[PDB]
Protein backbone atom coordinates (compact mmCIF):
# COMPACT_ATOMS: atom_id res chain seq x y z
CA UNK A 1 0.00 0.00 0.00
CA UNK A 2 1.15 3.42 -0.95
CA UNK A 3 0.87 6.11 1.81
CA UNK A 4 0.95 9.88 0.35
CA UNK A 5 2.44 12.27 2.60
CA UNK A 6 1.68 15.83 1.47
CA UNK A 7 3.19 19.34 2.84
CA UNK A 8 3.35 21.54 4.45
CA UNK A 9 0.35 21.03 6.44
CA UNK A 10 -1.12 24.38 5.54
CA UNK A 11 0.45 26.76 3.34
CA UNK A 12 0.35 30.63 4.18
CA UNK A 13 0.13 32.20 0.57
CA UNK A 14 -0.90 36.01 -0.74
CA UNK A 15 -2.76 36.68 -3.74
CA UNK A 16 -0.30 37.02 -6.54
CA UNK A 17 2.49 34.76 -5.14
CA UNK A 18 3.25 31.71 -5.84
CA UNK A 19 2.51 28.16 -4.61
CA UNK A 20 3.82 25.15 -4.45
CA UNK A 21 2.35 21.96 -2.85
CA UNK A 22 4.19 18.87 -2.59
CA UNK A 23 3.25 14.99 -1.74
CA UNK A 24 5.71 12.52 -0.46
CA UNK A 25 4.80 8.63 -1.44
CA UNK A 26 6.20 5.99 0.77
CA UNK A 27 7.09 3.98 -2.75
CA UNK A 28 7.90 4.41 -6.19
CA UNK A 29 4.61 6.04 -8.56
CA UNK A 30 4.78 5.83 -12.45
CA UNK A 31 4.64 9.72 -13.09
CA UNK A 32 1.43 9.04 -15.61
CA UNK A 33 -0.12 7.61 -12.20
CA UNK A 34 -1.05 10.56 -10.27
CA UNK A 35 -3.91 12.87 -9.54
CA UNK A 36 -4.57 16.26 -7.64
CA UNK A 37 -8.34 17.63 -6.32
CA UNK A 38 -9.33 20.69 -5.23
CA UNK A 39 -12.28 21.26 -2.41
CA UNK A 40 -13.61 24.41 -1.22
CA UNK A 41 -15.88 24.78 2.01
CA UNK A 42 -18.79 23.03 1.46
CA UNK A 43 -18.78 21.83 -1.64
CA UNK A 44 -17.51 18.58 -3.22
CA UNK A 45 -14.39 17.90 -4.22
CA UNK A 46 -12.94 19.00 -7.87
CA UNK A 47 -10.26 17.28 -10.62
CA UNK A 48 -7.43 19.71 -11.37
CA UNK A 49 -4.79 17.34 -12.68
CA UNK A 50 -4.77 13.53 -13.72
CA UNK A 51 -2.46 11.41 -15.64
CA UNK A 52 0.37 13.30 -13.83
CA UNK A 53 0.51 16.66 -15.45
CA UNK A 54 -2.89 17.29 -17.29
CA UNK A 55 -5.07 19.40 -16.68
CA UNK A 56 -8.99 18.57 -16.09
CA UNK A 57 -11.58 19.87 -17.79
CA UNK A 58 -11.97 23.53 -17.58
CA UNK A 59 -9.42 23.82 -15.09
CA UNK A 60 -7.32 27.36 -15.33
CA UNK A 61 -3.56 28.14 -16.95
CA UNK A 62 -2.08 28.59 -13.97
CA UNK A 63 -2.72 24.69 -12.35
CA UNK A 64 0.08 22.29 -13.60
CA UNK A 65 1.30 19.15 -11.91
CA UNK A 66 4.34 16.79 -12.22
CA UNK A 67 6.86 14.77 -10.45
CA UNK A 68 8.18 11.06 -10.08
CA UNK A 69 9.04 8.25 -8.08
CA UNK A 70 8.23 9.64 -4.77
CA UNK A 71 7.96 13.07 -4.97
CA UNK A 72 5.29 15.10 -6.69
CA UNK A 73 3.91 18.64 -6.97
CA UNK A 74 1.41 20.50 -7.94
CA UNK A 75 1.81 23.91 -8.97
CA UNK A 76 -0.01 27.48 -8.80
CA UNK A 77 1.28 30.38 -11.09
CA UNK A 78 -0.09 33.09 -9.09
CA UNK A 79 -2.88 32.04 -6.33
CA UNK A 80 -6.43 34.02 -7.12
CA UNK A 81 -8.67 34.79 -4.30
CA UNK A 82 -10.62 31.81 -5.55
CA UNK A 83 -7.69 29.71 -5.14
CA UNK A 84 -7.79 29.48 -1.58
CA UNK A 85 -9.12 25.84 -0.28
CA UNK A 86 -8.33 22.45 0.34
CA UNK A 87 -6.00 19.80 -1.99
CA UNK A 88 -5.89 16.50 -1.82
CA UNK A 89 -3.41 14.46 -3.99
CA UNK A 90 -4.07 10.65 -5.27
CA UNK A 91 -1.83 8.41 -6.68
CA UNK A 92 -3.41 5.19 -8.85
CA UNK A 93 -0.48 3.41 -9.72
CA UNK A 94 -0.44 0.68 -6.82
CA UNK A 95 -3.91 -0.43 -5.17
CA UNK A 96 -5.31 0.33 -3.20
CA UNK A 97 -5.53 4.02 -4.77
CA UNK A 98 -4.90 6.39 -1.70
CA UNK A 99 -5.45 10.19 -1.02
CA UNK A 100 -3.22 12.55 0.89
CA UNK A 101 -4.13 13.60 4.12
CA UNK A 102 -4.75 17.37 2.37
CA UNK A 103 -3.07 20.47 2.20
CA UNK A 104 -4.86 23.79 3.63
CA UNK A 105 -3.73 26.95 1.01
CA UNK A 106 -4.80 30.02 3.96
CA UNK A 107 -4.39 33.81 3.12
CA UNK A 108 -1.25 34.97 4.86
CA UNK A 109 -1.39 38.22 6.87
CA UNK A 110 0.25 39.80 9.64
CA UNK A 111 0.70 38.42 13.23
CA UNK A 112 -2.19 38.86 15.60
CA UNK A 113 -2.47 38.10 19.51
CA UNK A 114 -5.07 36.17 20.35
CA UNK A 115 -7.35 38.10 23.05
CA UNK A 116 -7.87 35.52 25.50
CA UNK A 117 -11.50 35.12 27.40
CA UNK A 118 -12.48 32.84 30.02
CA UNK A 119 -15.94 31.52 31.18
CA UNK A 120 -17.21 29.65 34.60
CA UNK A 121 -20.05 27.03 34.38
CA UNK A 122 -23.20 28.41 34.32
CA UNK A 123 -25.79 28.31 37.30
CA UNK A 124 -28.24 26.65 34.67
CA UNK A 125 -25.55 24.16 34.21
CA UNK A 126 -24.79 23.45 37.97
CA UNK A 127 -28.40 22.49 39.00
CA UNK A 128 -28.21 19.99 36.19
CA UNK A 129 -25.30 17.89 37.41
CA UNK A 130 -22.19 19.12 35.03
CA UNK A 131 -19.99 21.86 34.84
CA UNK A 132 -18.44 23.20 31.68
CA UNK A 133 -15.67 25.81 31.77
CA UNK A 134 -15.11 27.69 28.48
CA UNK A 135 -11.70 29.50 26.96
CA UNK A 136 -12.13 31.67 23.99
CA UNK A 137 -9.34 32.83 21.90
CA UNK A 138 -10.47 35.33 19.75
CA UNK A 139 -8.99 36.31 16.31
CA UNK A 140 -5.26 35.11 15.99
CA UNK A 141 -2.95 34.52 13.52
CA UNK A 142 -1.35 32.37 12.50
CA UNK A 143 -3.55 29.10 13.27
CA UNK A 144 -0.69 27.69 15.51
CA UNK A 145 -1.73 28.22 19.35
CA UNK A 146 -1.26 25.98 22.30
CA UNK A 147 -4.26 25.62 24.73
CA UNK A 148 -3.27 24.38 28.20
CA UNK A 149 -5.76 23.84 31.56
CA UNK A 150 -5.09 24.25 35.29
CA UNK A 151 -6.77 23.51 37.88
CA UNK A 152 -5.09 24.47 41.39
CA UNK A 153 -1.79 24.59 39.61
CA UNK A 154 -2.20 20.73 37.81
CA UNK A 155 -2.30 20.47 34.43
CA UNK A 156 -5.31 18.57 32.33
CA UNK A 157 -5.61 16.17 29.90
CA UNK A 158 -8.62 14.24 27.93
CA UNK A 159 -11.06 16.22 29.58
CA UNK A 160 -11.22 19.68 27.53
CA UNK A 161 -11.96 19.83 23.55
CA UNK A 162 -11.36 22.31 20.88
CA UNK A 163 -13.16 23.76 18.38
CA UNK A 164 -11.91 26.81 15.69
CA UNK A 165 -13.60 28.39 12.99
CA UNK A 166 -12.67 28.92 9.35
CA UNK A 167 -10.15 31.86 8.52
CA UNK A 168 -12.54 34.86 8.66
CA UNK A 169 -13.81 36.43 5.64
CA UNK A 170 -13.45 40.15 7.21
CA UNK A 171 -9.84 40.48 8.82
CA UNK A 172 -8.65 37.10 7.76
CA UNK A 173 -8.09 35.60 11.60
CA UNK A 174 -9.33 32.36 13.28
CA UNK A 175 -10.89 32.07 16.64
CA UNK A 176 -10.58 28.92 18.79
CA UNK A 177 -13.11 27.44 21.85
CA UNK A 178 -11.46 25.29 24.12
CA UNK A 179 -14.00 23.41 26.07
CA UNK A 180 -13.35 21.88 29.92
CA UNK A 181 -16.08 19.13 30.65
CA UNK A 182 -16.08 18.66 34.71
CA UNK A 183 -18.58 16.58 36.78
CA UNK A 184 -20.24 19.07 39.20
CA UNK A 185 -18.72 16.66 41.90
CA UNK A 186 -15.16 17.17 41.04
CA UNK A 187 -16.16 21.17 40.11
CA UNK A 188 -16.86 21.96 43.58
CA UNK A 189 -13.50 20.27 45.05
CA UNK A 190 -11.34 22.79 43.59
CA UNK A 191 -11.22 26.87 43.56
CA UNK A 192 -8.61 28.16 40.94
CA UNK A 193 -10.06 27.30 37.05
CA UNK A 194 -6.58 28.30 34.59
CA UNK A 195 -6.25 28.39 30.77
CA UNK A 196 -2.82 28.80 29.81
CA UNK A 197 -2.46 30.04 25.97
CA UNK A 198 0.90 29.84 24.11
CA UNK A 199 0.93 31.77 20.53
CA UNK A 200 3.52 33.85 18.40
CA UNK A 201 1.78 37.09 19.34
CA UNK A 202 2.29 36.66 22.64
CA UNK A 203 5.47 37.38 24.02
CA UNK A 204 5.05 35.08 26.89
CA UNK A 205 2.34 32.58 27.51
CA UNK A 206 -1.26 34.30 28.92
CA UNK A 207 -2.88 33.22 31.84
CA UNK A 208 -6.67 33.85 32.58
CA UNK A 209 -8.38 32.37 35.47
CA UNK A 210 -11.01 33.21 38.00
CA UNK A 211 -11.64 31.75 41.22
CA UNK A 212 -15.07 29.55 42.10
CA UNK A 213 -18.03 32.01 43.83
CA UNK A 214 -16.02 35.32 43.69
CA UNK B 1 -25.56 19.26 -18.07
CA UNK B 2 -23.66 16.19 -16.45
CA UNK B 3 -24.41 15.38 -13.18
CA UNK B 4 -24.24 12.84 -10.43
CA UNK B 5 -27.38 11.99 -8.17
CA UNK B 6 -26.58 10.43 -4.51
CA UNK B 7 -29.90 9.04 -2.39
CA UNK B 8 -30.07 6.51 0.67
CA UNK B 9 -28.16 8.18 3.61
CA UNK B 10 -29.42 8.78 7.00
CA UNK B 11 -29.07 7.56 10.50
CA UNK B 12 -28.38 4.17 11.28
CA UNK B 13 -27.89 2.48 14.79
CA UNK B 14 -24.45 0.43 14.82
CA UNK B 15 -25.15 -3.33 13.23
CA UNK B 16 -27.70 -1.88 10.56
CA UNK B 17 -27.22 -2.09 6.88
CA UNK B 18 -27.98 0.73 4.09
CA UNK B 19 -27.81 0.84 0.35
CA UNK B 20 -26.93 3.34 -1.77
CA UNK B 21 -27.69 4.91 -4.79
CA UNK B 22 -26.31 7.19 -7.46
CA UNK B 23 -28.54 7.97 -10.81
CA UNK B 24 -26.00 9.27 -13.53
CA UNK B 25 -27.24 11.58 -16.34
CA UNK B 26 -26.06 13.44 -18.98
CA UNK B 27 -23.53 11.59 -20.39
CA UNK B 28 -22.50 8.05 -21.98
CA UNK B 29 -23.01 5.75 -18.63
CA UNK B 30 -21.67 2.59 -20.56
CA UNK B 31 -18.01 3.55 -21.03
CA UNK B 32 -17.17 4.86 -17.54
CA UNK B 33 -16.12 3.15 -14.74
CA UNK B 34 -17.42 4.51 -11.03
CA UNK B 35 -16.40 4.92 -7.86
CA UNK B 36 -17.37 5.88 -4.30
CA UNK B 37 -15.12 8.07 -1.84
CA UNK B 38 -16.17 9.06 1.71
CA UNK B 39 -15.08 12.24 3.78
CA UNK B 40 -15.38 11.79 7.62
CA UNK B 41 -16.37 14.42 10.07
CA UNK B 42 -13.63 17.37 8.96
CA UNK B 43 -11.50 15.46 7.59
CA UNK B 44 -9.51 13.98 4.45
CA UNK B 45 -10.81 11.75 1.93
CA UNK B 46 -10.86 7.78 1.48
CA UNK B 47 -11.48 5.77 -0.77
CA UNK B 48 -14.11 3.08 -0.28
CA UNK B 49 -14.86 0.92 -3.45
CA UNK B 50 -14.74 1.20 -7.62
CA UNK B 51 -15.95 -0.86 -10.57
CA UNK B 52 -15.03 -0.49 -14.00
CA UNK B 53 -17.04 -0.16 -17.07
CA UNK B 54 -18.69 -3.37 -17.23
CA UNK B 55 -18.57 -4.39 -13.35
CA UNK B 56 -15.78 -6.89 -13.79
CA UNK B 57 -13.24 -5.16 -12.13
CA UNK B 58 -14.32 -4.39 -8.20
CA UNK B 59 -11.74 -3.16 -5.91
CA UNK B 60 -12.93 -1.67 -2.28
CA UNK B 61 -10.92 0.13 0.62
CA UNK B 62 -8.59 -1.81 3.10
CA UNK B 63 -11.43 -0.78 6.25
CA UNK B 64 -14.37 -1.83 4.13
CA UNK B 65 -13.62 -5.00 2.50
CA UNK B 66 -16.21 -7.56 3.32
CA UNK B 67 -18.71 -5.29 4.57
CA UNK B 68 -19.38 -3.22 1.36
CA UNK B 69 -20.82 -3.93 -2.05
CA UNK B 70 -20.75 -2.32 -5.22
CA UNK B 71 -23.30 -3.22 -8.14
CA UNK B 72 -23.91 -0.83 -11.34
CA UNK B 73 -27.37 -1.22 -13.73
CA UNK B 74 -26.14 0.13 -17.01
CA UNK B 75 -29.27 -0.30 -18.45
CA UNK B 76 -31.07 2.19 -15.96
CA UNK B 77 -27.82 4.80 -15.28
CA UNK B 78 -27.31 3.41 -11.76
CA UNK B 79 -24.34 3.15 -9.24
CA UNK B 80 -25.08 1.14 -6.12
CA UNK B 81 -23.41 0.35 -2.56
CA UNK B 82 -24.53 -2.16 -0.45
CA UNK B 83 -23.24 -1.39 3.03
CA UNK B 84 -23.30 -3.90 5.47
CA UNK B 85 -22.44 -4.06 9.45
CA UNK B 86 -22.06 -0.08 9.95
CA UNK B 87 -19.49 0.71 13.01
CA UNK B 88 -19.84 4.43 13.95
CA UNK B 89 -16.37 4.71 12.13
CA UNK B 90 -18.31 4.99 8.81
CA UNK B 91 -20.29 8.26 9.50
CA UNK B 92 -18.92 10.15 6.53
CA UNK B 93 -20.62 12.24 3.73
CA UNK B 94 -20.53 9.45 0.70
CA UNK B 95 -19.46 10.97 -2.86
CA UNK B 96 -20.50 9.29 -5.80
CA UNK B 97 -17.61 9.70 -8.37
CA UNK B 98 -17.24 9.14 -12.24
CA UNK B 99 -14.39 7.33 -13.00
CA UNK B 100 -12.81 7.51 -16.94
CA UNK B 101 -13.79 6.73 -20.69
CA UNK B 102 -10.71 4.40 -21.13
CA UNK B 103 -7.96 2.40 -19.95
CA UNK B 104 -4.20 1.76 -20.43
CA UNK B 105 -3.06 -2.03 -20.32
CA UNK B 106 1.04 -3.08 -19.36
CA UNK B 107 2.33 -2.20 -22.81
CA UNK B 108 1.02 0.83 -22.56
CA UNK B 109 -1.67 0.87 -25.23
CA UNK B 110 -4.96 3.03 -24.37
CA UNK B 111 -8.40 0.93 -24.93
CA UNK B 112 -11.01 3.11 -25.49
CA UNK B 113 -14.11 2.35 -24.03
CA UNK B 114 -12.98 0.83 -21.54
CA UNK B 115 -13.31 2.75 -18.47
CA UNK B 116 -12.36 2.12 -15.13
CA UNK B 117 -11.39 3.83 -11.43
CA UNK B 118 -8.37 5.43 -11.37
CA UNK B 119 -9.45 8.96 -11.27
CA UNK B 120 -13.06 10.82 -10.65
CA UNK B 121 -13.52 13.18 -13.26
CA UNK B 122 -17.49 13.93 -11.68
CA UNK B 123 -18.69 14.57 -8.21
CA UNK B 124 -22.32 14.36 -6.92
CA UNK B 125 -22.99 16.34 -3.94
CA UNK B 126 -22.46 13.30 -1.92
CA UNK B 127 -25.21 11.81 0.80
CA UNK B 128 -24.59 11.76 4.83
CA UNK B 129 -24.73 8.75 6.57
CA UNK B 130 -24.56 8.86 10.10
CA UNK B 131 -23.98 5.47 12.27
CA UNK B 132 -25.15 6.69 15.78
CA UNK B 133 -26.87 4.21 18.79
CA UNK B 134 -28.04 7.75 20.60
CA UNK B 135 -31.55 9.35 20.00
CA UNK B 136 -32.88 12.23 19.09
CA UNK B 137 -32.55 15.13 21.78
CA UNK B 138 -33.22 19.05 21.68
CA UNK B 139 -29.94 20.76 23.31
CA UNK B 140 -30.26 22.84 26.39
CA UNK B 141 -28.95 26.44 25.75
CA UNK B 142 -26.42 28.06 29.19
CA UNK B 143 -25.20 31.03 29.37
CA UNK B 144 -21.81 32.37 29.04
CA UNK B 145 -21.63 35.35 31.35
CA UNK B 146 -18.96 38.31 30.68
CA UNK B 147 -16.85 38.97 33.38
CA UNK B 148 -13.64 41.76 33.03
CA UNK B 149 -11.15 47.22 26.26
CA UNK B 150 -14.35 44.75 25.37
CA UNK B 151 -16.00 41.89 26.36
CA UNK B 152 -17.21 38.63 24.60
CA UNK B 153 -20.64 37.01 25.78
CA UNK B 154 -22.08 33.97 24.32
CA UNK B 155 -23.93 30.67 24.23
CA UNK B 156 -23.25 26.95 24.86
CA UNK B 157 -25.77 24.86 22.95
CA UNK B 158 -24.84 21.17 24.83
CA UNK B 159 -25.89 17.65 24.37
CA UNK B 160 -28.19 17.67 21.34
CA UNK B 161 -28.88 15.56 18.50
CA UNK B 162 -28.82 15.18 15.64
CA UNK B 163 -27.37 17.59 13.83
CA UNK B 164 -27.62 20.92 12.39
CA UNK B 165 -28.52 23.64 15.16
CA UNK B 166 -28.75 27.09 13.71
CA UNK B 167 -27.49 29.92 16.06
CA UNK B 168 -28.46 33.86 15.54
CA UNK B 169 -28.38 37.06 17.66
CA UNK B 170 -30.85 39.07 18.20
CA UNK B 171 -32.79 37.51 15.09
CA UNK B 172 -31.01 38.47 12.31
CA UNK B 173 -30.29 42.18 13.46
CA UNK B 174 -26.67 41.49 15.58
CA UNK B 175 -23.65 39.61 12.60
CA UNK B 176 -20.85 41.58 13.25
CA UNK B 177 -18.28 39.57 15.20
CA UNK B 178 -20.32 36.61 15.88
CA UNK B 179 -18.44 33.61 16.03
CA UNK B 180 -20.00 30.41 15.75
CA UNK B 181 -17.96 27.53 16.52
CA UNK B 182 -18.09 23.85 14.66
CA UNK B 183 -20.06 21.51 16.47
CA UNK B 184 -17.54 19.06 18.47
CA UNK B 185 -19.18 15.49 18.76
CA UNK B 186 -18.21 14.02 22.87
CA UNK B 187 -18.31 11.06 24.65
CA UNK B 188 -22.18 10.45 25.15
CA UNK B 189 -22.73 10.57 21.49
CA UNK B 190 -24.11 14.33 21.80
CA UNK B 191 -23.26 17.11 19.76
CA UNK B 192 -21.93 20.51 21.73
CA UNK B 193 -20.75 23.75 20.04
CA UNK B 194 -20.53 27.36 21.45
CA UNK B 195 -21.57 30.77 19.85
CA UNK B 196 -19.92 33.86 21.11
CA UNK B 197 -19.79 37.91 20.14
CA UNK B 198 -18.03 40.47 21.10
CA UNK B 199 -19.16 44.05 22.04
CA UNK B 200 -18.47 47.10 23.19
CA UNK B 201 -17.28 47.10 26.71
CA UNK B 202 -19.79 49.76 28.07
CA UNK B 203 -22.49 48.53 25.67
CA UNK B 204 -23.46 45.97 28.64
CA UNK B 205 -25.83 48.05 31.05
CA UNK B 206 -27.68 49.26 27.93
CA UNK B 207 -28.72 46.86 25.03
CA UNK B 208 -29.99 43.26 25.97
CA UNK B 209 -28.57 40.25 23.49
CA UNK B 210 -30.37 37.42 22.56
CA UNK B 211 -29.18 33.99 20.40
CA UNK B 212 -32.10 32.26 18.41
CA UNK B 213 -31.24 28.41 18.60
CA UNK B 214 -32.94 26.67 16.09
CA UNK B 215 -33.11 22.96 15.53
CA UNK B 216 -35.52 21.97 13.67
CA UNK B 217 -35.00 18.14 14.20
CA UNK B 218 -36.71 18.39 17.15
CA UNK B 219 -38.59 21.31 16.89
CA UNK B 220 -36.65 23.04 19.13
CA UNK B 221 -36.36 26.77 19.49
CA UNK B 222 -35.17 28.58 21.88
CA UNK B 223 -34.27 32.14 22.88
CA UNK B 224 -31.82 32.91 25.38
CA UNK B 225 -30.55 36.53 26.96
CA UNK B 226 -27.13 36.92 28.19
CA UNK B 227 -26.17 39.13 30.98
CA UNK B 228 -23.09 39.44 33.82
Amino acid sequence: EIVLTQSPATLSVSPGERATLSCRASQNVHPRYFAWYQQKRGQSPRLLIHSGSTRAAGIADRFSGGGSGMHFTLTITRVEPEDFAVYFCQQYGGSPYTFGQGTRVELRRTVAAPSVFIFPPSDEQLKSGTASVVCLLNNFYPREAKVQWKVDNALQSGNSQESVTEQDSKDSTYSLSSTLTLSKADYEKHKVYACEVTHQGLSSPVTKSFNRGE
Amino acid sequence: EVQLVESGGGLIRPGGSLRLSCKGSGFIFENFGFGWVRQGPGKGLEWVSGTNWNGGDSRYGDSVKGRFTISRDNSNNFVYLQMNSLRPEDTAIYYCARGTDYTIDDQGIRYQGSGTFWYFDVWGRGTLVTVSSASTKGPSVFPLAPSSGTAALGCLVKDYFPEPVTVSWNSGALTSGVHTFPAVLQSSGLYSLSSVVTVPSSSLGTQTYICNVNHKPSNTKVDKKVEP
